[PDB]
């Protein structure tokens, strides 16, 4: 069934699984028309599919041309999401296909269930967690490859950089979620935190800075502070 | 006019004949039902006084043979049987009629209810949904499950209704996943109506045959089948105009006849609110919507 705090460690066992998040597939700017009406201009977006055990991120990029001449785009976007995940699995060798796909929004379950009728042995599951994956477009290198795309394509990343060399996937996932929660709650402060010290750089083949173990502890604590803070500023506590 | 004689009534029982029913007391001198209108299929059903568990009953067509009821004290129920000796049957019926030991099928002359509930129900198809080929009549009870329920356990005693599943390869064409899931016209018109049923009358017959088993026996899998077949039509953007007109008429009479106190377990809130208020055919069931809103506004 659904995934929550009580079965949180299933994510790190040895059954292949993927999270799918569709919060950034259909993105628009809203603006005024010369006639004083309102209209949307779509911008590029992406389907965020992540293996939580390995860190592998299949960033399957949505160029704006896919919306051309289409109606009911919010609904189409959940089906577009479902269609591009299903062809990814189809392409993938059988021993690499996921045994479970966990959607971050319940509206994806039916679109994905229908697109995967051919895979009756892949479990499609919801989750009770409030995962911060929408903040993935606050990672500069991901935002950049999405906005530069001139056609629909898929770029592959490891969202954990090299972290699994030193920490377990449970700990890697917790860092990632704390980073993303921070970026989601206050992007500026979150980003100011990450890049204040110009001696710590982001390798060309990485998304995040090259922190030592001790520097990550400082960083992680600062990100908690921020999340505590913004929570007070938001509720006056 | 035809007759279903009873050998006797050894146990107290509520007897149903179509939409009518009457109480018979233990060993009351009851010898059956007369004046049954030829031309329609009928159902004669039973609820024992001592154990309301298990409503059961028999679907039959008097044109297909001479049928009687005889209590069987081993198996403990009223069983339908066929008398093949026709002279023996007429003689038996005539005696019971002369001694006036039969209740009269009580049809009001203004009343087309039964015809409107069975218009497309066909007895020959009933034998195939309820497989028991040595008998011309078909037994059904509360507890019988459907073929599809047995997929999610005795297959000889099941209801082989038409399998409808909206999230199935049969229902969804490769490459039209979203189109076919949001607008079921392909599944209704090509897969079901053109491929399985052959025509809308065969389709209306199962919907009517689903509903009657739900209403008369509280058969859950039959209720599920009625609602599925309604939903497949309401959720199709393209339905022949005559099917929508007839559907409205079919449902109107089914809702009219439902016992007022049974709406809470026989009617699915999600299917009805979807069909009447959200679906492609929301503006196409005027009669059915007017009666639902005046009689079960709570469900909606
Ligand atoms: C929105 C972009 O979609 C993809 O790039 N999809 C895809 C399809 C098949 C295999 N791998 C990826
Ligand atoms: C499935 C093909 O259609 C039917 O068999 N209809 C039906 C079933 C039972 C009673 N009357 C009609």
């Amino acid at each position: 069934g659904a995934m929550n705090s009580s079965n949180y460690a299933e994510l790190f066992n040895n059954d292949i699984k993927l999270f799918v998040d569709d919060t950034n597939v259909y993105r628009v700017t809203v603006h005024k028309t010369f006639e004083g009406n309102v209209a949307t201009k779509a911008i590029n977006g992406c389907i965020f599919t992540l293996n939580p055990k390995t860190g592998h991120l299949f960033l399957k990029i949505i160029h704006t041309s896919v919306w051309a001449g289409q109606k009911r785009l919010s609904q189409l976007a959940k089906w577009k999401t479902a269609e591009e995940v299903s062809a990814l699995v189809r392409s993938l060798p059988k021993e690499e296909q996921p045994k479970q796909i966990i959607v971050t929004r319940k509206a994806m379950l039916d679109p994905l269930e229908v697109h995967m009728l051919d895979f009756p042995n892949i479990a499609i599951r919801p989750t009770e967690l409030r995962l911060p994956f929408s903040a993935a477009m606050s990672i500069d290198k991901l935002s950049d490859v999405v906005m530069k795309a001139t056609e629909p394509q898929m770029v592959l990343f490891n969202i954990y950089d090299d972290w699994l060399d030193r920490i377990s996937s449970y700990t890697a996932f917790s860092r990632l979620t704390l980073l993303l929660r921070a970026l989601k709650t206050n992007e500026e402060s979150a980003k100011m935190i990450l890049l204040s010290d110009p001696t710590i750089t982001i390798k060309s083949y990485h998304l995040w800075p090259s922190f030592t173990d001790e520097q990550w502890i400082t960083i992680e604590s600062q990100m908690r502070d921020l999340i505590l803070t913004e929570y007070g500023r938001k509720y006056n506590v | 006019m035809n007759t279903v004689p009873f050998t006797s009534a050894p146990i107290e029982v509520t007897i149903g004949i179509d939409q009518y029913s009457f109480n018979v007391k233990e060993n009351q001198p009851f010898h059956g039902i007369k004046d049954i209108p030829i031309g329609h299929v009928h159902v004669i059903h039973f609820q024992h006084a001592d154990n309301s568990s298990m409503r059961y009953g028999y679907w039959f067509d008097c044109r297909m043979g001479n049928f009687y009821i005889q209590y069987d004290p081993k198996d403990g129920l009223y069983k339908m049987m066929e008398e093949r000796d026709g002279a023996k049957f007429e003689n038996i019926v005539h005696n019971f009629k002369e001694r006036q030991m039969m209740v009269s099928y009580p049809k009001i002359d203004e009343d087309d209810t039964w015809y409107n509930l069975t218009e497309f129900v066909q007895m020959d198809k009933i034998r195939k949904i309820v497989r028991k080929d040595e008998n011309q009549f078909s037994y059904v009870d509360s507890s019988m499950t459907t073929v599809q329920e047995n997929e999610l356990s005795d297959p000889a005693h099941s209801l082989n209704y038409t399998v409808i599943n909206f999230k199935s390869r049969e229902a969804i064409r490769p490459g039209h996943e979203m189109e076919d899931f949001l607008d079921k016209s392909y599944y209704l018109n090509t897969v079901m109506l053109q491929g399985i049923f052959k025509n809308s009358s065969n389709y209306f017959g199962e919907l009517q045959f689903a509903f009657l088993n739900a209403m008369f026996f509280g058969n859950y899998g039959s209720s599920l089948q009625w609602h599925a077949m309604i939903e497949l039509i309401c959720s199709s953007a393209t339905v022949p105009k005559h099917m929508l007109d007839k559907l409205d008429e079919i449902l109107y009479y089914q809702i009219k006849t439902l016992p007022e106190q049974y709406s809470d377990i026989l009617l699915n809130e999600r299917v009805w609110n979807i069909c009447l208020y959200s679906s492609f055919q929301k503006n196409s069931l005027h009669n059915t919507e007017k009666i639902m809103e005046n009689k079960y506004p709570e469900l909606l």
